[PDB]
DNA sequence: CAGTCCCTGTTCGGGCGCCG
DNA sequence: AACGGCGCCCGAACAGGGACTG
C-alpha cells in the first residue's frame, strides 16, 4: 500500500512478443555495497521503492557512481537489456538552450528540482518490469529484492517522461503569470522576469510551493539568487553571459584519444571566441585507427594550436537579445575551405560566433562554401531566434549576381549587404558563352583500357597541331580530364575546347576553384591564367567535327 | 453521433517518426494561437511522450492571404495507409475537368473537423510543436477528428460531401466538381461573370451545413505546351551545328525517326568553331524533317494510372523554367514552360516553390495525382527556404538531383 | 541488352565536446 | 560499465549514372 502522488502517470507498454529483464548482477566492490543499501532503504521508507518477493522472475544488475561537485552518490540502472524490449519514445527535448537567446531581465532566478526522476511516478502495470536485488554484503545476504516506484536513472523513458510531466506542471502557473520567463531544461528552471528584487523573490516562492504541492523540491543548495548565474555550462552576468573556463589539454606527447577531445572543446569554445580553427587537428585523425596511438603534431596542426591557445587567453563574452533591434551575421573566410562568423546586434557586441568548415563535393569553390554557411548559420539562427539575421558577407553583389544567374541549380541568399573586408570571395575564370573567334580549336579525347589500365590522351585543331600523350594507371575519366589540361597547357591566351566527356565538362563548367584531385587542381590553375576559354560538347562517336579525328589517335 | 470509419496502415508498416524541423517565431505564435483554439474546439488533444510517432507541422499565408494556416506534412503518414484512399474509398477523377474554361479551387478542409476519427488511429496523427531556443520542451496533440492534409479525410467524409453536393450538381449538370485534399475543385464552361455567381452559390450550399471565402480560379483550356524547338539563323558555324546535332542526338530518345547523316556530314574535318558552314540542299531538307517530327505527337505514349508521375524542373535562366511530366523515360504526357512567376530575377527558391506548387496543381485538375519532382536544387538549400515560400494545403513528394547542362533541349 | 567499372553523392554510426 | 538531447569531423556502407565490354 504506497500512496499514488499528485503527478499523472505515464502509461508505458513493451514491444509485444517480449517480456521482462532477467540479468544477474555485477559484481562490484565492497565501496558500492556500503552506498546503496542506505538508499533503497531511505527510498522504501518515502515510498519511492517497494519490496518484492519469488513472485518477480525479472532481475537487473545496477551501478553507482560520485555526484560531481557533491558528497552525495548517483544511483544508476543499467536498463539496457530493458530499452531493447520497453516501447520507444518520441523525445520531446528538441535542442539545446542557448544564452544568446535569453532577453534582457531585471531579475534572475535558477532553479534545481532535487530528484528529479525519483519525484516521477511509474506507471502502475510497468512497475512489476524493474526488478533488482541489493546485497548486504558481497557474499553473504542474499539480499532482499525491491521494485521501482518512480523514474530509475539509466531508463530509456526516464528523461521524456520527466520533461513532459514538468511541463504539466508548470503549465498552470505560467497562465497565471504571463510575463514570467520559465526555461524548462530537464530539471533545472530558468526563472526570469522583469520584477523588482523583492516581488521576484515573491512569485519564486510561489512557485517554489507550486511545484512542492506534487512533490517537486527546491531545496536552497543548488537555488541561485544573484548573478554570475551557473546555467547550461555559462557565466550569466545582468548584461553579458561568456563560456564557463575552458581548459586545454597540454602534453608532450599527442595521442588519437588526446586530439579528439582537444578538437572537441576547440568546437565548443567556438561559439563565443571568433577564429577557431579545427581543420589541421582534425586532419591528424584520418586514416589512424588507433585510439592509443601516439601521433606527432604537424607544423600546420601546431601553428594551428597555437593560435587557438593564444585565442583562448584574452576572456570573451557574448551580450543577450534585444528582439528590438535587427540579426547581423557576418562571414569572414578563414582559407582551406575554413569560414568563421560573428552574430550580433550592436557592433563589436557579439550574441555568438561560430565556424563551418565543412568540405562537402570533390570540387568545389569559395560562392558554394558561403552559400553553405549562410544556409548553417540561417538554421542556427531560426532555432536561437526565431528569425534569419541581416547577413554582411566579404562578395560583391556583382559577384554573387554572375554566379547563381548562370548556375543551372537554383541557389539563393537571404538579405545581405557587402562588406569589403579582404579576401574577398570572387570567381576566378569565366566560361565564355559562345566560342572565340581567332582562338585556336582544340579536339580533346582520352581512352583507357578497363584490363591493363593503360590509356591515351591528346588532340587535335584545325591549325593542325596534334598530341597523343600515353597514360599508365589510368582510367577513362581521367583520360579525358587529361586531355583537356594538355588542350589548356598547349593553347594561347584564348582557347576553344571541344570535347564528348559529360564528366569532365560536369566539373569544369561549375567553376571549380579547389578540388581533392591534383588533376583537377592544374586544370584549374590553367583555366585561370586563360583570358578566353570556351567548352564545348558534342556525342561520342557520331562522326562530328574532329571529335572524330581525335577518337581515332587515344583508342 | 457518427461511427468512426475504421483506418489502418499498409501491411508491415508502422506509423510516421518524422522529427519537427525548426520554426521561425511568427509561424510558431501561429500554431499555439491555433492549437489553443482547435484544443478548446476539441478537434485536437495533448498527448505524451508515450506515443512514438511523430508527422512535422508548419503554417503557411495563401496567395493573397494574411491569415495563418495550420499545414501538416502528412506526406509520410498518407503512403502508409495508400491501401485506403485509393482501394477502398476511392474518389474518381473527371477527365472534363482540364477542359473547362474555369475552375475554382476551394478550400473545404475545414468541414472535415465534423467527422471524428477512430480512435485506434489518432496516435498516427500526433505532431509536436517547437519552441524559440527551446526554452520549453516540444508540445505534442493528436487529431481526434479528420485532419487537414491526410488522404484519409476526403476519403472518409467523401459519403458526407456527395450528401452536401447532391442538390447543386442536380441544379447545375453541366458543371464538374472535382476533390482533392482539403481542395474542391469546381470547373464550368459558363463565362466569368456566370461562373463566379455559381461558384458563391456552391459556397452558400455549404455554409448551410476558415478558408471558404477564398476561390483561385484556374483555366485549364488556356494551359499551353513546350515543345521541342530548333534554332533558325540565316547562316551556321561549326560551333552551331555542333549544338544542333547534339540535340536532335538527344531528341532521337523521343522521336525515333530524327535523322542527323546530312548535317554530320557539315562537320567533316577539324574545322575552327567560328567558320560559317553553309547549309546543303541535303541538309535543308534534313533539317525540315526533323522539325516536322518534333510537331508530330510521340508514338504509344498515354497515362497509365497505375503508375507514379514523375515531374523535372530544368533553370533555363533569367526567370525561365521548364518542365515535363512522364511516367516512363522519354514518354512525356505534358511538357511546359513558366517565366516571369513571383521572385524572377531575385529568388531562385520562390520561382521554384512556385514552379513546383503550378506543376502540381496542373497534375492534379489533368490526371487527379501529385507527382514526384525532381528539383534542380542542393537539399539544403531547399530544406532552408521552402516553406518560406509555400501557399498550398498539400505537399507532393520530391528527390533533388544536379544535371548540368551539356546542351539546352527544352530551352533554347 | 546485362554487368561491370569509375566517380560522386547521401546516410549512419561512433569519436569527441556540452547539457541534465 | 547507464539514459536522453544538440553540435563537429571521421570512415564504411550504400545508391545511382555515364560508359565500356561480353
Ligand atoms: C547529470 C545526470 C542527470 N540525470 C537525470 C536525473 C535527474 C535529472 C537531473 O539530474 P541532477 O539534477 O544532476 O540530480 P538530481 O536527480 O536532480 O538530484 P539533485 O542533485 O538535484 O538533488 O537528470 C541522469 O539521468 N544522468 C546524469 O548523469
Ligand atoms: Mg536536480
Ligand atoms: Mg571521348
Amino acid at each position: 500500500m504506497v500512496p499514488i502522488s499528485p503527478i499523472e502517470t505515464v502509461p508505458v507498454k513493451l514491444k509485444p512478443g517480449m517480456d521482462g529483464p532477467k540479468v544477474k548482477q555485477w559484481p562490484l566492490t565492497e565501496e558500492k555495497i556500503k552506498a546503496l543499501v542506505e538508499i533503497c532503504t531511505e527510498m522504501e521508507k518515502e515510498g519511492k521503492i517497494s519490496k518484492i518477493g519469488p513472485e518477480n522472475p525479472y532481475n537487473t544488475p545496477v551501478f553507482a557512481c560520485k555526484k560531481k561537485d557533491s558528497t552525495k552518490w548517483r544511483k544508476l540502472v543499467d536498463f539496457r537489456e530493458l530499452n531493447k524490449r520497453t516501447q520507444d519514445f518520441w523525445e520531446v527535448q528538441l535542442g539545446i538552450p542557448h544564452p544568446a537567446g535569453l532577453k534582457k531581465k531585471k531579475s534572475v532566478t535558477v532553479l534545481d528540482v532535487g530528484d528529479a526522476y525519483f519525484s516521477v511516478p511509474l506507471d502502475e502495470d510497468f512497475r512489476k518490469y524493474t526488478a533488482f536485488t541489493i546485497p548486504s554484503i558481497n557474499n553473504e545476504t542474499p539480499g532482499i529484492r525491491y521494485q521501482y516506484n518512480v523514474l530509475p536513472q539509466g531508463w530509456k523513458g526516464s528523461p521524456a517522461i520527466f520533461q513532459s510531466s514538468m511541463t504539466k506542471i508548470l503549465e498552470p502557473f505560467k497562465k497565471q503569470n504571463p510575463d514570467i520567463v520559465i526555461y524548462q531544461y530537464m530539471d533545472d528552471l530558468y526563472v526570469g522576469s522583469d520584477l523588482e528584487i523583492g516581488q521576484h523573490r515573491t512569485k519564486i516562492e510561489e512557485l517554489r510551493q507550486h511545484l512542492l504541492r506534487w512533490g517537486l523540491t527546491t531545496p536552497d543548495k543548488k537555488h541561485q539568487k544573484e548573478p554570475p548565474f551557473l546555467w547550461m555550462g555559462y557565466e550569466l552576468h545582468p548584461d553579458k553571459w561568456t563560456v564557463q573556463p575552458i581548459v586545454l589539454p597540454e602534453k608532450d606527447s599527442w595521442t588519437v584519444n588526446d586530439i579528439q577531445k582537444l578538437v572537441g572543446k576547440l568546437n565548443w569554445a567556438s561559439q563565443i571566441y571568433p577564429g577557431i580553427k579545427v581543420r589541421q587537428l582534425s586532419k591528424l585523425l584520418r586514416g589512424t585507427k588507433a585510439l592509443t596511438e601516439v601521433i606527432p603534431l604537424t607544423e600546420e596542426a601546431e601553428l594551428e594550436l597555437a593560435e587557438n591557445r593564444e585565442i583562448l587567453k584574452e576572456p570573451v563574452h557574448g551580450v543577450y537579445y534585444d528582439p528590438s533591434k535587427d540579426l547581423i551575421a557576418e562571414i569572414q573566410k578563414q582559407g582551406q575551405g575554413q569560414w568563421t562568423y560573428q552574430i550580433y546586434q550592436e557592433p563589436f557586441k557579439n550574441l555568438k560566433t561560430g565556424k563551418y568548415a565543412r568540405m562537402r563535393g570533390a570540387h568545389t569553390n569559395d560562392v558554394k562554401q558561403l552559400t553553405e554557411a549562410v544556409q548553417k548559420i540561417t538554421t542556427e539562427s531560426i532555432v536561437i531566434w526565431g528569425k534569419t539575421p541581416k547577413f554582411k558577407l566579404p562578395i560583391q553583389k556583382e559577384t554573387w549576381e554572375t554566379w547563381w544567374t548562370e548556375y543551372w541549380q537554383a541557389t539563393w541568399i537571404p538579405e545581405w549587404e557587402f562588406v569589403n573586408t579582404p579576401p574577398l570571395v570572387k570567381l576566378w575564370y569565366q566560361l565564355e558563352k559562345e566560342p572565340i573567334v581567332g582562338a585556336e580549336t582544340f579536339y580533346v579525347d582520352g581512352a583507357a583500357n578497363r584490363e591493363t589500365k593503360l590509356g591515351k590522351a591528346g588532340y587535335v585543331t584545325n591549325k593542325g597541331r596534334q598530341k597523343v600523350v600515353p597514360l599508365t594507371n589510368t582510367t577513362n575519366q581521367k583520360t579525358e580530364l587529361q586531355a583537356i589540361y594538355l588542350a589548356l597547357q598547349d593553347s594561347g591566351l584564348e582557347v576553344n575546347i571541344v570535347t564528348d566527356s559529360q564528366y569532365a565538362l560536369g566539373i569544369i563548367q561549375a567553376q571549380p576553384d579547389k578540388s581533392e584531385s591534383e588533376l583537377v587542381n592544374q586544370i584549374i590553375e590553367q583555366l585561370i591564367k586563360k583570358e578566353k576559354v570556351y567548352l564545348a560538347w558534342v556525342p561520342a562517336h557520331k562522326g562530328i567535327g574532329g571529335n572524330e579525328q581525335v577518337d581515332k589517335l587515344v583508342s | 453521433p457518427i461511427e468512426t470509419v475504421p483506418v489502418k496502415l499498409k501491411p508491415g508498416m508502422d506509423g510516421p517518426k518524422v522529427k519537427q524541423w525548426p520554426l521561425t517565431e511568427e509561424k510558431i505564435k501561429a500554431l499555439v494561437e491555433i492549437c489553443t483554439e482547435m484544443e478548446k474546439e476539441g478537434k485536437i488533444s495533448k498527448i505524451g511522450p508515450e506515443n512514438p510517432y511523430n508527422t512535422p507541422v508548419f503554417a503557411i499565408k495563401k496567395k493573397d492571404s494574411t491569415k495563418w494556416r495550420k499545414l501538416v506534412d502528412f506526406r509520410e503518414l498518407n503512403k502508409r495507409t495508400q491501401d485506403f484512399w485509393e482501394v477502398q474509398l476511392g474518389i474518381p477523377h473527371p477527365a472534363g475537368l482540364k477542359k473547362k474554361k474555369s475552375v475554382t479551387v476551394l478550400d473545404v478542409g475545414d468541414a472535415y473537423f465534423s467527422v471524428p476519427l477512430d480512435e485506434d488511429f489518432r496516435k498516427y496523427t500526433a505532431f509536436t510543436i517547437p519552441s524559440i531556443n527551446n526554452e520549453t520542451p516540444g508540445i505534442r496533440y493528436q487529431y481526434n477528428v479528420l485532419p487537414q492534409g491526410w488522404k484519409g479525410s476526403p476519403a472518409i467524409f467523401q459519403s458526407s460531401m456527395t450528401k452536401i453536393l447532391e442538390p447543386f450538381k442536380k441544379q447545375n449538370p453541366d458543371i464538374v466538381i472535382y476533390q482533392y485534399m482539403d481542395d474542391l475543385y469546381v470547373g464550368s464552361d459558363l463565362e466569368i461573370g456566370q461562373h463566379r455567381t455559381k461558384i458563391e452559390e456552391l459556397r452558400q450550399h455549404l455554409l448551410r451545413w476558415p478558408f471558404l471565402w477564398m476561390g483561385y480560379e484556374l483555366h485549364p483550356d488556356k494551359w499551353t505546351v513546350q515543345p521541342i524547338v530548333l534554332p533558325e539563323k540565316d547562316s551556321w558555324t561549326v560551333n552551331d551545328i555542333q549544338k544542333l546535332v547534339g540535340k536532335l542526338n538527344w531528341a532521337s530518345q523521343i522521336y525515333p525517326g530524327i535523322k542527323v547523316r546530312q548535317l554530320s556530314k557539315l562537320l567533316r574535318g577539324t574545322k575552327a568553331l567560328t567558320e560559317v558552314i553553309p547549309l546543303t540542299e541535303e541538309a535543308e531538307l534534313e533539317l525540315a524533317e526533323n522539325r516536322e517530327i518534333l510537331k508530330e505527337p510521340v508514338h504509344g505514349v498515354y497515362y497509365d494510372p497505375s503508375k507514379d508521375l514523375i515531374a523535372e524542373i530544368q533553370k533555363q535562366g533569367q526567370g525561365q523554367w521548364t518542365y515535363q511530366i512522364y511516367q516512363e523515360p522519354f514518354k512525356n504526357l505534358k511538357t511546359g514552360k513558366y517565366a516571369r512567376m513571383r521572385g524572377a530575377h531575385t529568388n531562385d527558391v520562390k520561382q521554384l516553390t512556385e514552379a513546383v506548387q503550378k506543376i502540381t496543381t496542373e497534375s492534379i485538375v489533368i490526371w487527379g495525382k501529385t507527382p514526384k519532382f525532381k528539383l534542380p536544387i542542393q537539399k539544403e538549400t531547399w530544406e532552408t527556404w521552402w516553406t518560406e515560400y509555400w501557399q498550398a494545403t498539400w505537399i507532393p513528394e520530391w528527390e533533388f538531383v544536379n544535371t548540368p547542362p551539356l546542351v539546352k533541349l527544352w530551352y533554347q
